[PDB]
């Protein structure tokens, strides 16, 4: 038998939100939860394109 | 409780005391022969995590 294993974690860059002068609670998750990052990361902007 | 007893070792064979322990290692290829006994590692067949004893 055999198989392969990986461990990593991903996360949100501090100040990615851009919309605030201060963080909540001072210890925050860096994970992309809905509240923390859905549609909020200032480093990226998405546009749908129609009509091509 | 309080117990008293004896440990004496004259030499070669004349070893005396209560409870000789006298461990058995012969037949084992040991890493550090002063260890007494030996380790084995298997690793699971389903989960693949290690199992040592």
């Amino acid at each position: 038998v055999m198989g392969f294993k990986t461990r990593y974690g991903i996360g949100i860059n501090p100040f990615a939100e851009s919309a605030a002068q201060a963080p909540a609670s001072r210890i925050q998750s860096g994970m992309p939860s809905i509240l923390n990052s859905l549609g909020k990361n200032a480093y990226f902007r998405r546009v749908y394109v129609k009509g091509i | 409780y309080v117990i008293v007893g004896v440990v004496e070792n004259i030499g070669e064979k004349e070893i005396v005391g209560s409870i000789f322990y006298a461990p058995y290692t012969e037949g084992l290829d040991l890493d550090d022969p002063e260890h007494v006994g030996a380790f084995k590692v298997v690793v699971d067949p389903e989960s693949l995590q290690p199992s040592i004893g």
